[PDB]
């Protein structure tokens, strides 16, 4: 029922650096066109958290909006001998890559975007762990998102926030405490969040809340060309000026001038938009990003 | 159905300018970059320019670095290639071509080609002369010679084009003077060279010169 | 910099496959494409992203890039494939692509001696202190037709302009040559002559005042 999932907050840029050959439909993502780094996120049921918060930013959008920094290095070469510095983080993730991707990206332990990358004419294997030369379809021009997540800006300092999980010895690459006894091992889907000045915080339970507002990213605006994405910053506030004429719903017209039959664009409140906060060791905090990933977890017996 | 229609290609003198226009249909103008690749007379292809799907990146060839500019309009689905300070070697058939992917990709659709002739000659009409047959079976051959015209094209029909049968107009030659000179030959049975006369009609459009000349 | 090298020309008999090469650094890594331009027409893309078949290209055509060399293979060669073939790479480091020089492929072929017709000046032209002789040549396959004029069995070395061949409506080729003189150089000589050579065959025509 939501027709505006492609009208993106931020840059709406769903490409990874070094793969710019689909910039026409990924830079920015908009109503028209296909974008191999973004469209998979909208496949019903594949990315349920993002699809519940689809007017918030993707990982690539948050990277290009300068909310999340890129890891150093920003891509790992899977063909190499020693492998790549990402290998430890990647191997503890259980992932399924569709065919025909050359690249895949994830939010690493430092809260930065890392990626695994194949050479020219090489594709990722199905487990996302190796590269291979298959004689088949052309490769996609973008990068596959490895985690189900969404992002937003935040100034809330998380420098004192740390993973705390009852009875866990290891989760992904995080060893939580000494355990010299016998352990049980499983792949688990674990929620996590990243905060300003924090590392990745894995969590035992996901408890989220959303505060709606009338900030610019709480709206999606479109004009008629075919639909076209429109920059809300052009719309005059009540009592102010702009470069375009706009109109919209009651929430929009509470803050912006609405010119009805002369407007160049229509703006409406984005389902689910607002500040999402997350509960972490009993306290509500404003994260940079929230997501799920599937990682090895070892627990005390 | 993607169509690339080009125009603005004309005959101009060195030092002056031209503006090539490429209209595009059958696709989304916003999702594809547009290139300009010129081919010199009988030489190889040469990429000249590219404008991105959004116009943020505009790359030029080093032979026209600075002298050429590019622009595009979404409201018109059009690409303009402005060529200031044209040189003689710029004379070429220019093709606007869509590029599939935004960068480092292949050109999937090409235009018909706009002829840009950058010669220093002047727009001058031809001079017609009768090439008469003299002493093949029972068939002779006559015609008319067209001399010192610029630029192409010159159309030489025969008696209001009523004799097109067995008539060949041979390609003009560009002397060291830069002018074109062609011939129009017609074969006719020797038993018919007496009664019927043969007047060829030479027409040169840029010089606005039309002449109906007789042969012997 | 990055340069693509193709054979200057390749010829093949009909039905038999023909192979065109394209050379350069790191062709294994880079993506190589191929365009087919028939004379007087726009280049049509026929190979994209090494192996890659555009919509409307028969099975007879195939592209590849191996060992560091790109190759275009054409099986069951039809005569309607006589054309120029250009390879092209666009490396990520290069902000603009690179076209190869261009292979020029001809099908192999009804040989036929040329046909020459030489016309002397006219009265209208000579009355204005101008002399011109015309030599029209047609119906020769292949198009190799070097032309040499003559004057009273003496070689001329000025005033001659020759057009390179051009395909006619009969799949053959035609050309022309124009000799420029003054009337004093047209009447002072017994005769004038024109020669065309297809394969050493010095076909000669003659005129006189």
């Amino acid at each position: 029922e939501d027709p505006h999932l492609r009208n993106r907050p931020g840059k709406g840029h769903n490409y990874i650096d070094g793969m710019t050959q689909e910039d026409a439909t990924c830079k920015p993502v908009t109503y028209a066109g296909a974008c191999s780094s973004f469209d998979v996120l909208l496949e019903k049921g594949k990315f349920p958290l993002f699809q519940s918060y689809a007017h918030h930013r993707t990982l690539l959008e948050a990277v290009h909006d300068t909310i999340i920094a890129k890891a150093d290095p920003p891509s790992c070469d899977l063909q190499s001998a020693h492998g790549n510095p990402c290998m430890k983080e990647k191997l503890v993730m259980k992932t399924h890559c569709p065919n025909d991707y050359q690249s895949a990206h994830y939010l690493n332990n430092d809260g930065k975007m890392a990626s695994v990358k194949c050479p020219p004419k090489y594709e990722l294997t199905e487990d996302c762990n190796f590269c291979r030369q298959m004689t088949g379809a052309s490769l996609k021009k973008g990068s596959y998102p490895l985690q189900d997540l969404f992002c937003q800006s935040s100034e809330d300092d998380g420098s004192k926030l740390k993973t705390k999980m009852k009875g866990v010895c290891e989760v992904g690459v995080q060893a939580l405490k000494k355990c010299d006894g016998q352990l049980s091992t499983a792949h688990e889907v674990v929620p996590f969040a990243v905060f300003k000045n924090s590392k990745k915080v894995y969590l035992d339970k996901l408890d989220l809340k959303t505060e709606e507002n009338l900030l610019p990213d709480s709206f999606v605006c479109f004009e008629h060309k075919e639909l076209k994405s429109f920059d809300i910053s052009q719309c005059p506030k009540i009592g102010g000026h702009g470069s375009k004429k706009c109109t919209g719903d009651a929430a929009f017209c509470s803050a912006y001038e609405c010119t009805a039959q002369y407007a160049n664009a229509y703006c409406s409140h984005a389902n689910g938009s607002g500040i999402v906060q997350i509960q972490v060791s009993g306290v509500w905090k404003k994260p940079l990003c929230v997501g799920y990933e599937r990682v090895v977890v070892k627990r005390e017996l | 159905q993607v169509h690339l229609v080009e125009s603005g290609g004309g005959v101009v003198q060195p030092g002056k300018s031209l503006r090539l226009s490429c209209a595009a249909s059958g696709f989304i103008f916003n999702h594809f970059g547009i290139h300009w690749v010129r081919q010199s007379p009988g030489k190889g292809l040469e990429w000249v320019a590219v404008i991105w799907y959004d116009g943020s990146k505009k790359y030029f060839a080093d032979s026209v670095k600075g002298r050429f500019s590019i622009s595009r309009d979404n409201s018109q689905n059009t690409v303009y290639l402005q060529m200031n300070s044209l040189r003689t070697e710029d004379t070429a058939v220019y093709y606007c071509a869509r590029e599939r992917w935004s960068g480092h990709s292949y050109l999937d659709y090409w235009g018909h080609g706009a002829l840009v002739t950058v010669s220093s000659a002047s727009t001058k009409g031809p001079s017609v002369f009768p090439l008469a047959p003299s002493s093949s079976g029972g068939t002779a051959a006559l015609g008319c010679l067209v001399k010192d015209y610029f630029p192409e094209p010159v159309t030489v029909s025969w008696n209001s084009g009523a004799l097109t049968s067995g008539v060949h107009t041979f390609p003009a030659v560009l002397q060291s003077s830069g002018l074109y000179s062609l011939s129009s030959v017609v074969t006719v049975p020797s038993s018919s060279l007496g009664t019927q006369t043969y007047i060829c009609n030479v027409n040169h459009k840029p010089s606005n010169t039309k002449v109906d000349k007789k042969v012997e | 910099s990055n340069v693509l090298t193709q054979p200057p020309s390749v010829s093949v008999a009909p039905g038999q496959t023909a192979r065109i090469s394209c050379g350069g650094n790191n062709l294994e890594s880079k993506y190589v494409h191929w365009y087919q331009q028939k004379p007087g027409q726009a280049p049509v893309l026929v190979v994209y992203e090494d192996s890659g078949r555009p919509s409307g290209i028969p099975e007879r055509f195939s592209g590849s890039n191996s060992g560091g060399t790109a190759t275009l293979t054409i099986s069951r060669v039809e005569a309607g494939d006589e054309a120029d073939y250009y390879c092209q790479e666009w490396d990520t480091s290069s902000d603009y692509p690179v076209f190869g020089g261009g292979t020029k492929v001809t099908v192999l072929q009804p040989k036929a001696a040329p046909s020459v017709t030489l016309f002397p000046p006219s009265s209208e032209e000579l009355q204005a202190n101008k002399a011109t002789l015309v030599c029209l040549i047609s119906d020769f396959y292949p198009g190799a037709v070097t032309v040499a004029w003559k004057a009273d069995s003496s070689p001329v070395k000025a005033g001659v302009e020759t057009t390179t061949p051009s395909k006619q409506s009969n799949n053959k080729y035609a050309a022309s040559s124009y000799l420029s003189l003054t009337p004093e150089q047209w009447k002072s000589h017994r005769s004038y002559s024109c020669q065309v050579t297809h394969e050493g065959s010095t076909v000669e025509k003659t005129v006189a005042p």
